[PDB]
């Protein structure tokens, strides 16, 4: 596999059953300011 | 709007765009993201801080990576920019433009790394020379062609049936910009870029944060 695979990145969201990408912590769950998620 | 400045370099302008030519005298430009475009550019201390440790995983590490760069400093050169990108747009030219100001006459290198899951996919490197301007010096990257990877990325984003899927993809897409004094290798500016899709009627938006140790 390759982490930098463009087709795999988009396949992961289009066809979640066949997703083959690294698993990450969503930004919304991280210790970040509220203004990071709310546009001005 | 708000821009980015260290002690030695101020980025007054940053924009990524798609320009379409209807006829030789008619050009339509769509801005995906912009800093210092809609209103005059400025820098002040009122912006919030972000613990850099919270974002290390989203950028290249090892020697020359974000952690290595941050530790070497100066700390006042490190920023995180959150973009809400305007993707509502459909001969074409994809370009990126930026402008900088310094009290010093330097030769600068601008390195822009596009990253997927914190891994470098492509790097663009540009050397910029100074022009005298009102006691200080100005630097300009004008209409630099956006790399094919980014063009491909944008095309794939737009072909996603649902906008929320675009945000899911953007979750793991980042850009690291490192502006360096070529001779001394001092970090003049280091900007970490994070993206979401804009839903605002005003279009693209941004928020700037200082990167700090906590
Ligand atoms: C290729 O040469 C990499 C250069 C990247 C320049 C940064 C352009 C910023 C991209 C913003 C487009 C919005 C995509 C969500």
């Amino acid at each position: 596999d390759s982490e930098t695979d463009l087709e795999a990145l988009f396949n992961a969201v289009m066809n979640p059953k066949t997703a083959n990408v690294p698993q990450t912590v969503p930004m919304r769950l991280r210790k970040l300011p509220d203004s990071f998620f709310k546009p001005p | 709007g708000r821009s980015v400045a260290s002690s030695k370099l101020w980025m007054l302008e940053f924009s990524a765009f798609l320009e379409q030519q209807q006829d030789p005298d008619t050009y339509n430009k769509h801005l995906f993201v912009h800093i210092g475009q809609s209103s005059p550019s400025y820098s002040d201390p009122y912006l919030a801080a972000v613990d850099i440790r919270q974002i290390y995983d989203k950028f290249p590490e090892k020697k020359g990576g974000l952690k290595d760069l941050f530790e070497r400093g100066p700390s006042n050169a490190f920023f995180l920019v959150k973009f809400w990108a305007d993707l509502n747009t459909n001969s074409s030219f994809y370009g990126v433009s930026s402008q900088y100001e310094s009290p010093e006459n330097m030769i600068i290198t601008c390195s822009t790394k596009v990253c997927s899951f914190g891994k470098q996919v492509v790097e663009k490197v540009e050397t910029e020379y100074a022009r005298y301007e009102n006691g200080h010096y100005s630097y300009r990257i004008h209409r630099s062609p956006l790399c094919e990877y980014m063009i491909n990325f944008i095309h794939k984003l737009k072909h996603l049936p649902e906008k929320y899927m675009m945000n899911s993809v953007l979750e793991n897409f980042t850009i690291l910009q490192v502006v360096t004094n070529r001779d001394t290798q001092e970090t003049l500016l280091c900007i970490a870029y994070v993206f979401e899709v804009s839903a605002s009627e005003h279009g693209a938006q941004h928020h700037i944060f200082r990167l700090v140790k906590e």
